[PDB]
């Protein structure tokens, strides 16, 4: 249900192919891109203020020396801790190759 | 001791904004296509001169069929730039030649003039494109906003020139920060007079010679002259105005 | 006329030379005049030397081969492509058969 | 020495070594 | 390409040898075609003065050479299937569709060898014996090429006529093959021949303000622009063009130089095309170091290539005719 | 490079420039462009494990 | 075209998605539209060949 013109109705808790309101977000946008835009924006914009709160909310823990990295190594580190191993690639290659 | 610093990101954006008169407006490297160090090294080794670039002393200092002129199809001339770019193809004898970086993909980064726009915005420079879940689950990071006030600035610092691109570092010596090195590492602007145009070439020349001749520092037994002086009873120590000390230096030399 | 070794040169100059000196100019070794093999070079319509079968005009760069028994001269391409591949050893202009020793 | 024209060094030539293209070519 | 050969020269000088190696300037390979059908019948007769072959030459249909190359049609097929293909796509005659002997130079080469002698075709008890001999001659001719010792592209040779000598020992096979390549060359030269040079396909991406400069650079190099387009969702445009391969040397260097590193291009081989001239025009004066006008490129390429291989100076349309003296 | 990093625990990127692990030539490292194809053989897990 | 004609299975990976967020700075909906455009154009190229 996470691609295409499907949408989400949060009162029904169910995926509709018709948009619940006029101003609504597709499922891919609301479940995949939106947290991705929020992860990268909290990292590059708010490493000092509110990256600790966001890393708590995702469950990721970083040491004190890791938070002292510059933005590009820090972002690579946070995304390695969030996405983990590249199993989606391996699934894609197992199922279809 | 003043040896290490670490700054927050509003500090870095304020400093980056206040320093922009001295800084470059390039985001990627492709501006220096045949104007990088490696091009200048190759050019020096082949005794050829890129039109804006420095000129050096040459490094190297029969009837034949292979060189004959009846066999040549002169379609375009071979410029000197081509011989810098593909040095093994267009040169007989390339000695001490460096291969240059081929290409880096274009940074399509979009500057924001006005802060009242959202951070994530479709700029008019961009060409237009054209089963049940539990009640507890939500999208990840549903509480947090998409962007803050700091977001456009924080993205702006990713594509900034050094030392702006960092959060922390070691303090540097004041003299060791030239502040104009980037101005002569670019092309001389158009329409400038001859003396200024030549000036640019000489500054690049010295830049290329320091980069060639560099060998890494020899690990030696350091000695400290002033610590030896302060260990004696003959040297006392104090705190003075710079002008006061300067006057003393002038008087003592006399 | 050609020597068996492969040196080609004119009759009118060699014959008095053999009478005066028993030998051949190219080498120290002496050569009996009978051993000289006559060579025949075909002409184009314009008058240049060509390979009789391939019609290629002879140049200082072309590869030129003669058959000892018959004396005709072909571009090495024709001899190769025809005789070394197709395992006949007949001459191309005449059916005279030649052995591989003869090719020079 | 750009485009295979000019002195490899102007030093000891007695001149500055400035080179321009011939304007009277046809 | 330039980058490819730069890497090859790097390896050849530094790792696979220790040698100083001189390199010539780059040049391209050419091909040879005709634009017309041959004005005369072209006959050639063997040494044993009895067997005589006559051909003509004519230019193929335009999708067809591509079709043989892409291998949508194959010699492998049985004859009726082959006939069906030609009939179905190129409005081709049935008698013509029966007539196809092979393709040249290789099994999938863009040339066709065609029979066109119906009343003596019932000499197939004999002419079939000189099938393979003739076909080797065809292949050898279409690999060599009289005009510039290069491949012949996109032509069809028709045997109008045959006279054979019914003793197998008398004709042999070693004498039909050179006679075959000599008719091939005569038929080629009598149809008015042309040279073909490769054309590269070039895709550039650039900012908007540099696009005009791309138009400039191509214009100095006989290139022209197929398509000019923005890229959806990016601030960059894409220009697509064709350029001859001989004009491509240093093309990307000049393109990045004239646009401050912003334009970048990649070039790849796309198709063959006709060099603008009559290659056999003896009136044409070629001074040795100047560039040439567009009227006489073909002459100047042909001539210079024959020097470079070391071939003969001169070719005339009657070169391979048999001598009536 | 990402995959190798994941599989080999001690081989890491240098924080500022990337290792191009699979470019193993001094020419590809200087010139910045892939020239020659390079094989890797690794063992990877899926979502199941 | 070359992979299809050499008879192989094809799977696609759309790399460098940070360029959408950290360079072009597109709103997430327009990121969706651009990704959808790319997957459509690959489908069109395959159905051509």
């Amino acid at each position: 249900r996470l691609w295409g013109d499907i949408y989400f109705n949060p009162k029904t808790r169910k995926f509709t192919k018709k948009a619940p309101t006029s101003s609504s977000q597709r499922s891919f946008v609301e479940f995949i891109l939106e947290p991705l835009y929020k992860i990268l924006a909290q990292v590059v914009g708010d490493v000092d203020t509110s990256l600790p709160r966001t890393l708590d909310e995702l469950g990721i823990h970083l040491t004190k020396e890791e938070l002292k990295l510059n933005i590009r190594p820090l972002l690579r580190l946070v995304c390695k801790k969030f996405f983990g191993e590249f199993t989606g690639f391996v699934d894609m290659c197992v199922q279809h190759i | 001791t003043y040896q290490r610093w670490q700054f927050t990101l509003p500090m870095m954006s304020t400093l980056y904004r206040l320093a922009n008169q001295l800084l470059t407006d390039l985001v990627d490297d492709n501006y220096f296509y045949l104007f990088d160090l490696k091009a200048f090294f190759t050019s020096k080794a082949l005794n050829m001169a890129i039109p804006g670039g420095p000129k050096f002393e040459p490094l190297v200092r029969d009837w034949n069929e292979f060189n004959d002129i009846n066999k040549i199809i002169i379609r375009q001339p071979i410029r000197t730039e081509y011989k810098i770019a593909f040095p093994y193809l267009y040169n007989n004898l390339p000695h001490h030649v460096h291969l240059t970086w081929y290409h880096t993909p274009n940074v399509v980064f979009i500057k924001t003039e006005d802060p009242d726009l959202p951070a994530f915005y479709f700029d008019p420079l961009i060409n237009p494109i054209s089963f049940e879940l539990p009640e507890f689950v939500e999208p990840f990071l549903k509480d947090t906003p998409l962007y803050t006030d700091n977001t456009a600035n924080g993205i702006a610092l990713l594509w900034a020139p050094r030392p702006f691109n960092l959060r922390s570092g070691r303090t540097r010596r004041a003299l060791d920060i030239p502040l104009v090195k980037n101005w002569y590492r670019e092309h001389c602007p158009a329409g400038q007079p001859v003396k200024v145009r030549v000036s640019y070439q000489k500054l690049l020349k010295y830049y290329v010679l320091n980069a060639l001749k560099h060998r890494p520092p020899k690990a030696q037994k350091k000695r400290y002259l002033f610590r030896s002086f302060k260990a004696t009873k003959f040297f006392q120590s104090t705190k003075l105005d710079w002008v006061e000390v300067g006057l003393q230096v002038c008087r003592q030399g006399y | 006329v050609c020597t068996p070794d492969g040196i080609v040169f004119d009759l009118l100059n060699i014959v008095p030379w053999l009478k005066k000196y028993g030998t051949n100019p190219s080498n120290g070794e002496k050569l009996d005049g009978r051993s000289l093999i006559k060579l025949n070079f075909s002409k184009n319509s314009e008058g240049k030397y060509h390979c009789p079968v391939l019609f290629t005009v002879f140049t200082n760069n072309t590869h030129i081969v003669a058959v000892r028994t018959t004396g005709n001269v072909y571009a090495y391409e024709a001899v190769e492509q025809l005789n070394i591949k197709a395992k006949n050893f007949r001459d191309l202009l005449t059916d005279e058969p030649f052995s591989r020793q003869d090719i020079i | 020495m750009y485009n295979g024209i000019g002195l490899p060094t102007p030093r000891g030539s007695g001149t500055n070594g400035y080179v321009q293209r011939n304007l009277s070519l046809v | 390409g330039e980058l490819y050969l730069d890497c090859v020269m790097h390896d050849l000088r530094k790792m696979y040898s220790e040698i100083d190696i001189k390199v010539a300037d780059p040049v391209v390979t050419f091909c040879e075609t005709v634009v017309e059908t041959s004005s005369l019948k072209c006959f050639a007769e063997t040494p044993n003065k009895k067997n005589k072959i006559t051909m003509i030459a004519e230019p193929l249909e335009k999708g067809l050479a591509e079709d043989i190359e892409n291998e949508v049609v194959q010699i492998t097929w049985n004859r009726k299937k082959l006939g069906e293909f030609f009939q179905t796509k190129y409005d081709w005659d049935l008698l013509a569709a029966r007539s196809i002997w092979a393709f040249g130079p290789d099994a999938t080469g863009p040339n066709i060898l065609v029979d066109d002698t119906l009343p003596s075709e019932v000499d197939k008890a004999l002419l079939g014996s000189v099938k393979d001999s003739i076909v080797q001659g065809f292949q050898w001719g279409t690999r060599e090429g009289p005009l510039c010792d290069e491949l012949i592209r996109n032509v069809k040779f028709k045997i109008l006529d045959a006279v054979v000598a019914q003793e197998p020992l008398h004709r042999g096979g070693g004498q039909i093959i050179p006679t075959a390549r000599r008719v091939v060359y005569s038929a080629f030269l009598m149809a008015t021949p042309r040279l073909m040079e490769p054309y590269y396909f070039v895709e550039v991406q650039a900012p908007a303000d540099c696009v005009s400069a791309v138009y400039t650079v191509l214009a100095r190099r006989r290139g022209h622009v197929t398509q000019d387009a923005p890229i959806p969702g990016s601030p960059l445009y894409t220009i697509k063009a064709f350029i001859p391969a001989i004009d491509s040397f240093g093309f990307e260097t000049d393109l990045r130089t004239h646009t401050q590193g912003q334009a970048f291009s990649l070039s790849v081989f796309h198709h063959w095309q006709i060099v603008p001239g009559d290659p056999l025009d003896k009136s044409i004066v070629i001074r040795p170091l100047e560039p040439q006008p567009a009227p006489h490129l073909a002459r100047e390429f042909m001539i210079k290539t024959r020097r470079r291989k070391g071939l003969s100076e001169d070719v005339s349309i009657s070169k391979f005719f048999d001598d009536p003296m | 490079d990402c995959l190798i990093e994941q599989t080999h625990p001690e081989i890491r990127k240098r924080y500022d420039q990337d290792l191009c692990y699979t470019d193993i030539l001094f020419t590809e490292q200087e010139r910045g462009v892939g020239i020659k194809s390079t094989p890797v053989t690794v063992v990877l897990p899926d979502t199941k494990g | 075209k070359h992979a299809v004609q050499e008879r192989l299975a094809v799977t696609v990976c759309i790399n460098k998605i940070d360029r959408l967020i950290l360079e072009l700075k597109l709103p997430p909906t327009d990121a969706y539209y651009k990704l959808r455009h790319i997957v459509d154009e690959v489908n069109g190229l395959i159905s051509m060949y």
